[PDB]
């Protein structure tokens, strides 16, 4: 089943994302480390676990639903759900992430020159796109949960929608990389 | 991990959703032909 397989293909993109995004939290703790000894970063880490572990249990529970489905359509709907709180979670957490390079990037560096202000204003365009598409994707999944009980039709739009999420959030993954990177060149 | 491995881990996940979301992008393209068949 294309369908099924394009839930698989997103599980999958989502849980790669996720690997990438803890490997940025990583290097944002290093460098935090090199550069800092907390000023909100208490806080930052507890949001940091606190999403961690949420995204996880959505992973997992996505995980658990990809078996059963494969082989009315509700346990499609019901990923779907999943997969789409898995993204909001994942864009939470790299926000911590923006949150976190800019602290550092202020102590050891001007926000003039280097790519900066550009960094600044593409994180800003993509945050506000992958906001709109997050809307569109609740929109979208609550429509579903509708027209369920009760075909597929607003299933390929919602895996159109999830797909498109995911690819903004590529590009905000691209970023949080490049800053944390220059950070890394400057003082390590 | 040393900040060589990092590099190399970032690398390979960029690489895996690359072709995760190009992998995706031509299901979608089959399945919405599928529905539009239908």
């Amino acid at each position: 089943s294309g369908i099924v397989q394009q839930q698989n293909n997103l599980l999958r993109a989502i849980e790669a994302q996720q690997h990438l995004l803890q490997l940025t939290v990583w290097g944002i703790k290093q460098l935090q480390a090199r550069i800092l000894s907390s000023g909100g970063w208490m806080e930052w880490d507890r949001e940091i676990n606190n999403y961690t572990s949420l995204i996880h249990s959505l992973i997992e529970e996505s995980q658990n639903q990809q078996e059963k489905n494969e082989q009315g359509g509700s346990g499609i709907v019901q990923q779907q759900n999943n997969l789409l709180r898995a993204i909001e979670a994942q864009q939470h957490l790299l926000q911590l992430t923006v949150w976190g390079i800019k602290q550092l990037q202020a102590r050891i560096l001007s926000g003039g020159s280097g790519g900066w202000m550009e960094w600044d204003r593409e994180i800003n365009n993509y945050t506000s796109l992958i906001h709109s598409l997050i809307e569109e994707s609740q929109n979208q999944q609550e429509k579903n949960e509708q027209e369920l009980l009760g075909g597929g039709s607003g299933i390929v739009q919602q895996q159109n929608n999830l797909l498109r999420a995911i690819e903004a959030q590529q590009h905000l993954l691209q970023l949080t990389v490049w800053g944390i990177k220059q950070l890394q060149a400057r003082i390590l | 991990r040393t900040w060589e491995e990092w590099d190399r881990a970032i690398a390979e996940y960029a690489r895996r959703i690359e072709e995760l979301i190009r992998a995706a992008q031509e299901q979608q393209r089959k399945n919405e032909e599928a529905l539009r068949e239908l």
